[PDB]
């Protein structure tokens, strides 16, 4: 049987005076299939918007106003840190186990959770970082100053690095406070790409490892929050018209491919996909499902859409939590195989230290020995068998 | 209507003769695993009969005095538990001291490792149903550990061991999968343990015993799960007191191994090289408990390094039950300085720093001494990137300039050559997208060392090699997860040429995928055509030609 | 009007009052007939509003019912059958004759609108034919029910029953309508991978995030596997049922005649 | 569970239902149940031996991909590194 | 970096009555790279269009007006066989060790070459079948009925089948006799094409296991000859006007894709890529290199002209064979390891006996064993080393 999964988090104070919904509870963990249910709750958080981060071991959880992340433990159901960071967070991301922190300032941090190390990049950004996406090997961190500097991860984090961090390109052909950013899952130079929105009513995508702008696309409204789809087939987006516009790369008017014009060629959209009513107000966060058809939007009046793009354009209320949800994840119903287990988290320390890996060793199996396949096998193997026979028989 | 397997299977335990039931066991146990249905069915009928006989002959062929029928009785017992189920578990009480008696009586010992093996399947299996662990397991379990460990204790100081090497390594191969599962019971016997399987861990030479690989591995293992045993949860805390303990061992091994080489290293953890006597031959190694068996000779100083080296290695091997502190800068350190020691060119002895009091014999077999403990360092490297994953990027700028340069000092060594490609996959795997213009630079030599490897297996300058393989599998990485600007024109025409000749499938689709680029900017050609000729109805190959062509 | 529109609608599901919710429903059937575009809730929200009052026990609400689905849109309405096909089941289910008979015309509507998404959905054939069976009372479970262990018991309206075999022989001849292929598309294969489906409800047939399906829940979407399953386990019920019906005669025999040919249509 | 020889020939044999087999002449429930098992089994090769080899129907219209599946559970592999070859330039 | 080989068929008397070339020789074989020389000739044969096969061990070459097929051992320099069908030859083709025939009659032979069985079809078509081609799992005649007909491999090569064989479709939308026949390396039902040309200055790409026709082509001329690059872009045609044109079906402008216009609207061409003096006259067949930026065409003056489509230089005279050139085939520059060698032939025969396969086994090591690897290894590996003193120093 599989379960799909989705974790929310709240902001701000309670809107309506309900007794049922209690205030102080700021993350939930819903199903989405086969039905709407709540599995479970975390308590005070008020978490702005881009700043939860969902793995399977833990939630973390970035605070409005303090400088301060809350980190809870899904597997123990509980508050496990109050981690303190040195400047106000303003977005944050995780890739791995290493937290990426986008800060007012226009700094970055790489908080390792489990080795406790915290790494700081220069002010590159002469105001706000508002959205921040990562790869394996880059990191996208689009800023209030119109500009998006990409870093190399493995450049950013090294031993015993004391040159000051730099950015490998900017991209600033965009005239406004960028608001969103997705990348695509493919690290190749020739295939991988970014999507930009930003205030100025525009979505540009980018090949990031190049620095050249693909596409260029003009909406009614600017962009308040952006997804692709899984098979990067189509960018679904929010404006603050209360619309939701799809956008596919390969219809029969391609935005890229071969058969797409030319880079300095400016689409314009003005169909919409859907429209949510102004007493619903507009997407404040999307997010895509594991098979792509289903999109759920989370609203700062408290309501829940659920968008079934192939059956019915008109959304679905799936609940109200009386709260400005702010973010909604989903999460893989698959298990994956991962060799470490963080059960604990390393919190963040300036000090002198060896450099030191906190995590629990998983099983594997990548030890093989002969016996392990007369143990695994059903009865003993042939040769096994008689091997030990002509063994017994010899004297 | 019971199965004609069943009705085979007790007419011929019938009528066969217990001193050639050993030569029908084969089939025996094929009929037993074809009868899954009436050994499943819990407790008339002619199959409950029947499995009733079969239950008591097995029983009678196990409390017999006939040493073929407790072989038997062994192959029986282990087909019925993994056949029968449940049912078959909970009437298999008397079985396990029986088996337990198989091994303690003066029974071959074939019998006696597959009743180990058969023992080691029903407390495994026994771990799924909780009471049974409880009824079941518990008592018999310290009975059979005791047997064991009187079967692989040394009788005596002046007595040699009575079971072989190959029968000691079933044992601990049975204790390391038991002591994951069972702890609290055999916490008392994981003294003998330690002290059993200390000759095991590093052998050297001078032990003048040869110890199994297999042996060496399972007990490296055994004693790295025995901290599960640890009371009051210091688990943790002894895998990191055990580690660091290691790490030590190596670094006073090393100096005694490389007290003819002055070495510039320092040391970021602080350890210090102490001083070592310049005359006699380098010596290491001790009576204690707690220290490995000593060694005499460079040589056997070098097997000392090399199987702690792999102890350290099986460390990452082996799983921990509660996050452990890991030393990655102490295991770095270590790492960096055996490999900042490296041998020389063709007349570059004089070059490289020698201290004066070291004879040329014993240089030359430190020279001699030196690709394998690289080669150790490698393997140790390839586990610590597997266990890690992501979290070894941090340490991916240091292991590449010791791969590099432990390639350039020994790249005429076959397996140093081939354990460099293995770790040059693994880290242009994980982090290789971002490498800079001097990485790639100098690691230009592997790629001309693999695309020659290549070919000369080819034939395109012979058959299969593992250097070979390791390179074919590395050849896909040089175009997924390299920089293509970095590369000279001369390096990817070596590439191309190269996938073409070998008829790398994986490789040709990754080089249609990554076109070159040039300083001046003009479209290097395909290699297309060769692809589609090659592998023309292949998938991946169809959508090449139907996405890259337009 | 959108506010008028969704307080008349509240009060055409939740009101007791009979009259003010046959004038709320012919309001907003009204307005859905005049302009399909006047609908802030969506058609999906009418539909889960309005399903649960196709049992009401007010006959002249059930007609008004009717007219507003007959003015819904179908193109909207295909995407969504499975829930109205299990309110119709309900509504199958129910004692009520009048019910049973408006709840006729309902699915005679849905067929209207939408016959291959109703015998392609999931339950849509092997459940209708267990209500079409048990309404009947050609049922072979209910038979068996009835009969006894070694006693021989003694052997033992029309309008109603007309309708119910001409729906039934309507749903016979929709599932087994014969079928012809699309023309070539020179850019269909492609477009499969590289842009998004527009199938309604899409991953159906994958079932990976749903209740596991046995044979009456299972989809037969194709004319072979529907015959393939209909003559395994329903063809000699429902012809012993014509033949009792044909011997009945009258409307239920001209009823029987229709399904008599929808039937050798089928074994054709 | 540990996996087993039949299973491994089973897994192995599982892309070859799409690629060397009429999928005319295949029922549509075998169809459904051989991408189940390739979605729950993460057989990348039968994935997109499924995408590039469709299940067309009576209609005629071809069923949808099992794509976004496998672009999910292996994101960067050559499976799907070689599908997005139409961003190439 | 690869040495290419190319064989050569002559056919009619020679036009001129003095050369140094010897007026029997009837078979040349040259090698392309690095330098033009004849590496071997074949004696006695006259061989008409599309009547010549090459393998790794025998050339296939049927004569002109006669039911004969001469086999000349390759590895061995002189003429094996000299085979009898039932009727005349008008083009014949080698698949794995099956030669398809298309004979006068309007019938289709499968003679296999290592068992010595000879299925002949009925004639489907009513008159002589002119091109064939095969793929692994279908054949496809085209006639000068203006029909192709698909059959498929595996119910025309059923042991005891004994039912009149049919073809699967019809592939008829040509007014006059098909001259040409091409086919995707491709076999997938979805993505595999075939290209014909016949004498109504027509060629058209078909889907052959569907039977839709998925483009149009108009030449000037008829189309003589095709031949397809490696990459499956461009088809190269020879017509009659002297001319060899570049139909580029993925380019700027895609004949077949998402691009495409409809099938139904034919595509003319009317730029040639090269042309040829009306002594050298119209090309009698093309052949594309195994990298495909050479392109060579025979000529019935006997020259043999060599083309670069990459350069797009002149094209230059190899030699001059004194007789029409109408047959070139290359051959691969790789050997593929094939698992029997068909050291000879069985010729066809029609009598009461068991199937047998004549063939030689070569040794790949389909066999392995720890000896085997003992000796393979250089030195012993360690653990048979180990285990070797072990048992040694057992008493």
């Amino acid at each position: 049987m599989l379960t799909e999964e989705f974790v929310s988090a709240i902001c701000g104070p309670p809107l309506s005076s309900n007794t049922a919904i209690a205030k102080d509870v700021g993350i939930y963990c819903h199903t989405l299939s086969p039905s709407y249910s709540v599995k479970s709750t975390f308590k005070k958080s008020s978490v702005p918007v881009n700043c939860l981060a969902v793995s399977d071991t833990h939630i973390f959880a970035g605070q409005h106003e303090k400088a301060y992340v809350h980190v809870y433990s899904r597997l123990r159901g509980n508050q496990e840190a109050f981690v303190a960071l040195p400047e106000r967070i303003r977005c944050l991301i995780l890739i791995g186990d290493i937290l990426v922190v986008g800060t007012t300032e226009g700094r970055l941090m790489l908080w390792e959770i489990c080795t406790g190390r915290l790494v700081s990049t220069p002010a590159r950004h002469v105001q706000a970082v508002s959205c921040v996406a990562a790869t394996p090997s880059h990191v996208l961190t689009g800023s209030d100053d119109s500009d998006i500097h990409v870093w190399s991860l493995s450049q950013l984090l090294e031993l015993d690095s004391a040159a000051e961090h730099e950015p490998l390109r900017t991209l600033a052909n965009h005239r406004a406070a960028i608001t969103a950013l997705a990348v695509s899952p493919s690290d190749s130079a020739d295939t991988n790409f970014c999507v930009s929105a930003s205030k100025d009513k525009s979505c540009i995508i980018w090949n990031y490892q190049t620095g050249d702008a693909l596409r260029t696309l003009i909406f009614p409204g600017y962009p308040l929050c952006m997804s692709l789809d899984p098979s990067s087939r189509a960018i679904f987006v929010s404006c603050e018209d209360s619309s939701l516009y799809v956008a596919e790369m390969f219809g029969e008017k391609p935005l890229l491919g071969p058969g797409s014009e030319d880079p300095s060629t400016v689409v314009q959209i003005s169909t919409p996909f859907g429209a949510t009513q102004p007493d619903v107000g507009p997407a404040s966060c999307l997010s895509v499902s594991y098979d792509g058809t289903m999109l759920l939007t989370g609203h700062p009046r408290g309501q829940i859409m659920r968008w079934d793009i192939s059956e019915n354009k008109s959304p679905v209320e799936l609940a109200n939590l009386n709260a400005a949800v702010t973010n909604l994840i989903f999460v893989s119903p698959f298990l994956t195989s991962k060799p470490t287990k963080t059960v604990n988290i390393i919190k963040p320390s300036q000090a002198e230290r060896a450099y030191t890996f906190t995590a629990q060793f998983e099983p594997m199996s990548f030890t093989k020995s002969r016996l392990d396949s007369l143990l695994n096998a059903t009865g003993f193997p042939a040769d096994a068998l008689e091997s030990a026979i002509v063994a017994f028989y010899q004297p | 209507t019971a199965p004609p397997d069943l009705r085979v299977v007790c007419h011929r335990l019938a009528s066969t003769p217990v001193d050639s039931l050993p030569r029908l066991c084969p089939l025996l146990i094929n009929h037993v695993l074809r009868c899954g249905g009436p050994l499943s069915e819990p407790q008339t009928s002619e199959t409950a009969m029947l499995v009733h006989k079969f239950r008591t002959h097995i029983t009678s062929l196990l409390t017999g005095k006939s040493p073929a029928g407790r072989f038997t009785a062994v192959c029986l017992i282990k087909a019925v538990i993994d056949v029968g189920g449940w049912e078959s578990l909970r009437s298999a009480e008397p079985w396990i001291r029986g088996l337990i008696g198989v091994l303690q009586k003066p029974d071959p010992l074939s019998s006696k490792e597959l009743s180990i093996v058969t023992l080691t399947k029903l407390y495994i299996l026994l771990q799924d149903y909780q009471t049974l662990i409880r009824e079941m397991a518990t008592p018999t379990l310290p009975g059979y550990a005791t047997a064991c460990l009187q079967l692989i204790k040394p009788p005596a100081s002046g007595r040699p061991l009575k079971v072989p090497l190959n029968f000691v390594d079933t044992v601990a191969w049975s204790l390391s999968k038991l002591v994951v599962l069972y702890s609290t019971t055999m916490r008392p016997f994981s003294g003998q343990i330690k002290s059993a399987l200390r000759p095991y861990i590093a052998p050297t030479s001078s032990d003048n015993v040869v110890v199994p690989q297999s042996l060496k591995e399972n007990s490296r293992n055994l004693l790295i799960l025995l901290t599960y045993t640890a009371p009051k949860n210091g688990s943790s805390d002894e895998w990191v007191k055990a580690i660091r303990a290691t790490i030590l061992d190596c670094h006073t091994t090393a100096d005694q191994v490389f007290r003819a080489v002055r070495e510039s290293w320092e040391s970021t953890t602080g350890y210090h090289i102490q001083p070592v006597n310049a005359t006699g031959e380098p010596s290491g190694g001790g009576d204690s408990v707690d220290e490995l068996p000593p060694w005499s000779g460079l040589q056997a100083g070098a097997e000392r390094l090399t199987g702690l080296l792999e102890y350290l290695t099986a460390y990452f091997n082996n799983p921990t039950r509660a996050p452990v502190n890991v030393p990655l800068g102490e295991l770095l350190d270590l790492t960096t300085r055996l490999t900042l020691v490296i041998p020389p060119s063709l007349g570059a002895e004089d070059s490289i720093e020698t201290n004066p009091a070291i004879g040329r014999d014993e240089k030359a077999e430190l020279w001699s001494a030196l690709p394998d403990i690289h080669h150790a360092v490698l393997r140790l490297h390839c586990a610590i990137i597997r266990r890690l994953e992501a979290n070894a990027i941090p340490l991916a700028t240091d292991i590449i300039d010791q791969m590099v340069r432990v390639s350039t000092a020994s790249k005429q060594l076959p397996s140093v050559r081939e354990t460099a490609y293995i770790l040059a996959k693994e880290i242009l795997l994980l982090a290789g997208s971002t490498l800079p213009k001097l990485t790639v630079d100098i690691l230009i030599p592997l790629i001309q060392s693999s695309c020659h490897d290549i070919l000369t297996a080819a034939g395109h300058a012979s058959t299969a090699s593992p250097v070979s393989q390791a390179a074919s599998a590395l050849l896909p990485t040089f175009f997924t997860h390299l920089p293509q600007k970095h590369l000279p024109p001369d390096i990817r025409g070596l590439l191309d040429r190269t996938a073409i000749l070998s008829h790398n499938q994986s490789a040709m689709l990754a080089s249609c995928l990554h076109p070159y680029r040039d300083s001046r900017g003009r479209y290097y050609p395909s290699i297309l055509p060769f692809l589609v000729r090659r592998f023309p109805r292949d998938e991946s190959v169809e959508v090449l030609r139907s996405n890259l062509v337009k | 009007s959108a506010e008028l529109f969704k307080q008349n609608l509240t009060l055409a599901v939740n009101a007791k009052s009979d009259n003010q919710r046959r004038d709320a429903l012919a309001y907003v059937t009204n307005q859905l007939s005049a302009n399909p575009a006047n609908n802030p809730v969506g058609t999906v929200g009418v539909l889960t509003k309005v399903l649960p009052l196709i049992t009401d026990g007010a006959s002249s609400v059930r007609v008004q019912l009717l007219k507003l689905f007959r003015t819904l849109p179908p193109q909207e309405v295909r995407p969504h059958a499975e829930k109205i096909l299990l309110y119709i089941r309900g509504g199958m289910t129910h004692l009520s004759n009048d019910v049973r008979t408006d709840t006729l015309n309902v699915l005679d509507w849905l067929l209207e609108v939408a016959g291959d998404e109703v015998v392609s959905c999931p339950g849509g054939w092997l459940k209708t034919l267990n209500s079409f069976s048990s309404m009947l009372g050609w049922n072979p479970n209910v038979s068996s029910a009835m009969t006894t262990k070694g006693w021989t018991s003694a052997p033992k309206g029309p309008e109603s029953q007309a309708k119910q075999i001409q729906v039934l022989a309507k749903f016979l001849q929709t599932g087994f309508r014969p079928e012809e292929p699309l023309p070539y598309k020179p850019r269909a294969y492609w477009d499969n991978i590289y842009r998004l489906p527009t199938t309604p409800n899409p991953f159906a047939y994958l079932n990976l995030f749903g209740l596991p399906r046995d044979e009456d829940s299972e989809m037969y979407p194709d004319r072979m596997s529907r015959l393939r399953v209909f003559d395994m386990k329903w063809r000699a019920a429902i012809t012993s049922g014509m033949e009792t019906a044909k011997k009945e005669g009258g409307t239920v025999g001209r009823a029987a005649a229709i399904l008599d040919k929808a039937l050798k249509a089928s074994l054709e």
